[PDB]
């Protein structure tokens, strides 16, 4: 219900990339984690995901310290991680994807698994392609399958790593409908991205890292008005 | 499970493809080498092909651990490279469950290779050798037409020709006593073996006693019996003797050598290595696992395949070196036959602790 | 650079593989030898004791250093002793004797007690004793010096051919 | 002048690292060979170090062309993936500069391989021959003597031994396999046996206090010899072609002609391989590097296999090494020009 | 002066990618080439550059048959190409970069090369990075070095491939500056990118391709008003 990073820090061979980055996301809200290229947005994002260990800081979900837990452990504690790369199981049916994700969850019986799987397939309009392997899907279809698979592990917070990775303007509205649907479905989505316009257009809040030591959290109108990010991150006057 | 089934399916397909490729390379090489000597007898291209096909089980048995390491590396590489082991972790499927999926799919492989090394590889190689000797000189019994010797305790025998498997010709028995000075020479023309009495029957024999100098009393008889510890099985082995035979037959022949009085360390070593071979297969898969989950985390395909091929090569080298190195200090042959598997397991487990 | 290359790698690997597949003073010294030559029906023929023996397998020839040949009868009784400095054994059982060839009569029943020559030939199968150089036959009552010798040990006989002179001890040997 | 220096500096760094790795590999191979031949009873730890360090020109022979070849593959691949060569071509520069820099590096490695072949090879071979001929008795006497029951077509004889106390036998039994016109196989048996080889080149087997039993076909005639000291002849890294270029030019024998053409073609291989590798160094994101180098590595392997086969066959009088050696080189030069010109204006129109 | 690609077409192993793309560009203007993913924009771009061998189509510059000659020969006839990744030479100085490209053209003397190097470095604010190796530059610095190195070969047209590649707006306004300066220098720049907002904001003549077919041509104000482009690629809610 409440994911929170506190004093996140990381260094690489005597070089400081991030130190004291603390962002917070709650259910039913979209939180962007933005910043200039090299500022440390993706480092702290990954350090919340659990693939990048912390040198200093804390990651908490509902009064549970997940700071030392790897990616599998933290994924069990309701942290779904959706990367930008093609993360579908190739040479497996979409149903096998869901079932592979379900058989690890000890919270359902042999039949409730299949029930939830069919519910997800009807939910994401991917009912057409049920037997097609992962090697034969298109763009949007594979994206929806990957979001369903990532939901099938029952995540309290979905961490999107660069979801706007080279998408035509005709499909960004579809991805925004999906992220609004996930927000309206009582999920906390943590979006890190390089595209600033479309990310700030859908994020209710946004933390703007810069040099990995400071942020400016606020609404899109409160972020656009701040002169610090207007200069270091934005430049002159921006046109949304 | 399902992830267990999917990992298993991909790793098994990739190990089988790798093994087919290594077997086809060594086969083309052995085919050209065998055709090189296809001038004598009615040995044609078809016959050289047949000798390679019948020898395929020996090649798969030899290239099994290398193909296991390479295929596991390429399988789990395609899984990692396509960012799927990360998804498995992103869904809660831990790395230990992935390692377990691999180990679970490692069981059919060891069963397959044991079955082959027991009934398919030795039978196939023996049939190939016999077919080659039959197409060139009219039988493997006619291939050993040069008179050979064998040892039974303090006695030696010389056989001039072999007429099948139960009938021998031209036998000469030099029986020495406990001091090498007391000798008797028993010659014979035909031998028969009956398992009912479990002895040999010689026809048209003549003995010579040499206890008394200046005498040479020679006695001639028509029917005699020879009670020795060798069997047509042992005759086939001493004819063939390439140390590539059935583990059961290898155990019987070791029991024959320890009874007759020879250094059976070579056969013991190859027996222990032929039964440790499926453990080496499993060690190789485990070392591939450790590579992917350790040093070779994010390396491209080329790095993985060249590190795989070099490690398989140094495993073959370790085996070929520590084979005879057992006789430097006369250490047990089982210890030497286990050293390649043990060392590669130790490397693999060292990479899974990382400290 | 995917389509035709598949056949190019195929052909190149094939050629490499077929290329890998195609590319893949004596003879017998000894010393102090005690040989015992027996008859074909057992029994015994003689015994040869040498101090050093070389043998060439290329030519099948043996050389015996300081040979001593003791020949027996059909009843295994030392009849003759034959010392020499060297012996040449060929492949036809004919033994040549070079240097200090001295044949003593072990059994006192022989009429011929001693023979002395430098070169001798002996046929071992027939126990024949020939010599083309100067020989000397010592008897119990006489000694004859000849230019050639012919005889047989099995028959215990020997005679001299070309230039033969004979001496006796106080009077002559009766004959 | 600047880009050519760049390409030379980068390919040299790569070639130096590849040479180091190749040295380690070939050192391991030679160590294996030396330690194998040493426990056989031929050299101790004092000769192991010398021989390991001394056979490095034979390693260089094969690795110098290889180090330049793999270095050019690796470095041109790295500059292809990093978009540098593409922007050279986008600035009007063509493959001429690349093949120039290649041939410069080929010159350097060729001078080194030529110096190696002309002087460093024969000197080290002569030193090795003298060292190996110096201590020969201690080798032979270090015979492991572990052939316990070993009989095959190695002179057509059988040898059995009961126990071995280090370079010494117990209850030794030798037998023949030749019938030789219906006769008994020669049988000898003794109590102490020593094996000593490499005295003159042939294998010698010496026994003490033995008995030799021979005879005819089941007739009672026997030859029973009591021998005291028995010596027989029941049967490695020595160098033969350790001559200078002048003597090879003047010898004109089979061995010398083969060796001479081998040395020249080995110094030519540097330039030839560096010329072929330039248009075969592009890597594809689909295949990667090791798979994109694969046909070029196969060419290199096929070339060396042919050359080694030609040498081995010519020095035995099977072929004329000159004709076949330079026919192969001609074909490889034609292939080089073929795949070096096909991507140019005249051959594109062609 | 003028670059024309008439009736240009291409296909890959039985799938048609380009079907009669006829593209014309002049000097002193900015022409963009945009389209949906998998249409054939980048394919025809590379085919005009010369990396991809053409299958059917003519390419000319000032009535010169330029279809069959290699990339280096297209560059010698006045064509510059800027790839998307870092094309700067890493283990060379910036001055060595400029000098190594200058010393290829035979229409300059040994001293004019130094003059052109120094002039360029002054033009793009690189005087303070002369001896600095190329592997230790920033984004804007490396971009400037690469474009000056491309200008050192004196090209008639410049073809940019993905100039706005993961760029924050503070550096987008610098690339805009750069393009505007390159247009005002009497050169014809051809943009191929996905950042359509800043592209059309800077581009003055836009071409749109779909399924290997040119849709519509004209100013961005006329392109954004075309209903077919709005229905095929962008959408009805796109602005600058
Ligand atoms: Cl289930």
């Amino acid at each position: 219900a409440t994911l929170t990073a506190k004093n996140l820090a990381k260094a690489y061979k005597g070089r400081r990339v991030v130190e004291d980055v603390s962002l917070t996301v709650n259910s039913g809200e979209i939180v962007g984690l933005l910043g200039p290229n090299g500022a440390g947005k993706t480092t702290t994002f990954y350090m919340v995901v659990g693939i990048v260990p912390r040198d200093a800081g804390n990651i908490i979900i509902d009064d549970e310290d997940i700071s030392l837990l790897p990616l599998h452990a933290r994924a069990r504690r309701g942290i779904g991680y959706l990367p930008q790369e093609a993360s579908i199981f190739r040479r497996l049916s979409v149903f096998d994807n869901l079932m592979a994700v379900l058989q690890i969850r000890d919270d359902l019986t042999s039949e409730q698994r299949q029930d939830r799987a069919n519910e997800l397939m009807e939910e994401f309009h991917i009912e057409h392609l049920r037997d097609s392997l992962g090697q034969a899907l298109s763009g949007g279809e594979r994206r929806r399958v990957e979001i369903a698979r990532a939901l099938a592990a029952n995540p309290k917070f979905i961490l999107l790593d660069e979801p706007f990775a080279g998408v035509d303007p005709i499909s960004v509205i579809d991805i925004k409908r999906i992220i609004e649907h996930l927000r309206d479905s009582g999920l906390g989505v943590l979006i890190t991205d390089h595209n600033v316009r479309e990310t700030l257009a859908v994020c209710e809040r946004a933390y703007i890292v810069s040099q990995g030591n400071l942020i400016a959290h606020g609404t899109p109108q409160q972020i656009l008005e701040d002169d610090h990010v207007k200069r270091v991150y934005l430049g002159e006057d921006f046109r949304l | 499970g399902v992830l267990d089934r999917y990992i298993g399916k991909t790793i098994f397909t990739t190990i089988m493809m790798t093994l087919f490729m290594l077997v086809s390379l060594s086969g083309i090489i052995k085919f050209v080498d065998q055709l090189k000597k296809a001038g004598q007898g009615s040995y044609d291209a078809l016959g050289a092909g047949m000798y390679t096909l019948l020898s395929v089980p020996k090649d798969v048995q030899i290239f099994f651990p290398m193909a296991a390491l390479l295929g596991a590396l390429l399988g789990l590489g395609m899984l990692a490279q396509r960012s799927e082991l990360v998804v498995m972790q992103a869904s809660g499927f831990t790395r230990l469950q992935v390692a377990l999926s691999v180990m679970k799919t490692a069981i059919p492989l060891v069963l397959l290779t044991m079955a082959i090394g027991e009934w398919v590889a030795p039978q196939g190689e023996q049939m190939a050798r016999n077919y080659r000797a039959q197409a060139m000189y009219g039988g493997s019994l006619l291939s050993t037409q040069q008179g050979l010797w064998a040892k039974d305790g303090q006695n030696f025998v010389y056989i001039e020709r072999v007429k099948g498997d139960d009938e021998l010709g031209g036998v000469s028995i030099y029986a020495f006593n406990d001091e090498r000075r007391l000798q008797s020479v028993r010659h014979a023309s035909s031998a028969k073996f009956d398992p009912e009495h479990k002895q040999w029957r010689l026809s048209q024999v003549d003995e010579s006693d040499l206890t008394n100098p200046k005498q040479i009393t020679g006695s001639q008889t028509v029917s005699g019996t020879w009670k020795t510890n060798l069997t047509p099985d042992k005759l086939g082995v001493v004819a063939l003797d390439p140390d590539a035979l059935s583990i059961s037959g290898l155990h019987n022949y070791v029991k024959y050598l320890k009874s007759s009085g020879q250094d059976a360390g070579r056969y013991q070593l190859n027996m222990w290595s032929k039964i440790f071979q499926p453990m080496s297969v499993a060690v190789m898969m485990l070392m591939a696992l450790s590579f992917i989950f350790g040093p070779l985390r994010s390396v491209p395909m080329g790095v993985r395949v060249v590190t795989g091929i070099s490690f398989g090569f140094v495993f073959y080298v370790l085996d070929q070196i520590f084979g005879p190195l057992t006789l430097v200090y006369g250490i047990p042959p089982i210890i030497g036959a286990l050293l390649p598997s043990a060392s590669f397991l130790l490397i693999s487990l060292w990479l899974l602790l990382k400290r | 650079m995917s389509k035709t290359r598949r056949w190019v790698i195929i052909l190149l690997s094939l050629v490499a593989l077929i290329l890998i597949g195609v590319n893949l003073d004596p003879t017998y010294k000894s010393d102090h030898s005690d040989t015992v030559v027996y008859s074909p029906e057992g029994a015994l023929n003689y015994r040869l004791i040498a101090q050093h023996v070389e043998y060439f397998s290329d030519d099948g020839i043996s050389w015996f250093t300081q040979p001593v040949m003791t020949t027996f009868d059909k009843d295994k009784v030392p009849t003759w002793s034959i010392k020499s400095d060297r012996a040449k054994l060929t492949n036809d059982r004919m033994l040549y004797l070079y240097g200090h060839v001295e044949v003593n009569a072990l059994t006192a029943d022989s009429q011929l007690r001693k023979i002395t020559t430098d070169n001798a030939q002996i046929n071992l199968v027939t126990q024949d004793v020939t010599s083309q150089d100067l020989v000397t036959l010592y008897g119990t009552t006489f000694n004859s010096s000849g230019l050639r010798m012919r005889g047989n040990l099995r028959s215990k006989n020997a005679e001299l051919i070309e230039k033969v002179r004979t001496s006796y001890e106080i009077q002559n040997k009766q004959t | 002048m600047i880009i050519i220096r760049y390409l030379v500096r980068e390919t040299l760094k790569s070639q130096l690292a590849i040479l180091f790795i190749l040295l380690l590999i070939f050192f391991c191979q030679k160590l294996v060979k030396i330690l194998g031949a040493a426990v056989d009873g031929e050299i101790p730890t004092n000769l192991v170090l010398s021989l390991l360090g001394l056979g490095i020109p034979e390693m260089a022979q094969l690795i110098l062309p290889l180090s330049l070849f793999l270095g050019l593959l690796m470095t041109l691949g790295k500059l292809y993936t990093e978009s540098e060569i593409t922007v050279m071509h986008a600035c009007g520069l063509s493959k001429a500069v690349l093949v120039k820099a290649a041939m410069i590096l080929a010159l350097f490695t060729g001078i080194v391989a030529a110096v190696n072949v002309m002087w460093a090879g024969p000197m080290s071979s002569r030193h090795q021959d003298e060292v190996l001929a110096e201590a020969k008795a201690n080798p032979g006497m270090a015979a492991l003597a572990q052939g316990q029951f070993q009989q095959a077509t190695d002179g057509n004889s059988v040898l059995f031994i009961e126990s071995v106390d280090g370079s010494k036998f117990n209850d030794v039994f030798l037998a023949q396999l030749r019938t030789k016109g219906n006769a008994r196989p020669s049988v000898v048996v003794a109590d102490s046996g020593q094996l000593a080889q490499r005295k003159d080149g042939s294998q010698v087997v010496t026994l003490n206090k033995g008995t030799r039993f021979e005879g005819t076909a089941m007739l009672r005639d026997f030859r029973i010899t009591d021998f005291q000291n028995y010596q027989a002849i029941i049967g490695d890294p020595t160098d033969t072609e350790q001559m200078d270029m002048r003597t090879l030019w003047n010898t004109d024998t089979d061995r010398a002609r083969a060796e001479f053409h081998w040395r020249i073609t080995l110094v030519f291989t540097v330039f030839m391989m560096a010329l072929i590798v330039v248009p075969l160094s592009v890597v594809n994101p689909r295949q990667g590097r090791v798979l994109s180098m694969l046909p070029a590595m196969l060419l290199y392997l096929i070339y060396f296999l042919l050359q080694t086969s030609i040498r081995s066959n010519g020095a035995k009088g099977k072929l004329d090494p000159m004709v076949w050696t330079w026919f192969v080189n001609s074909l490889y030069i034609l292939l080089a020009l073929g795949l070096n010109l096909w991507d140019t204006v005249p051959v594109r129109r062609i």
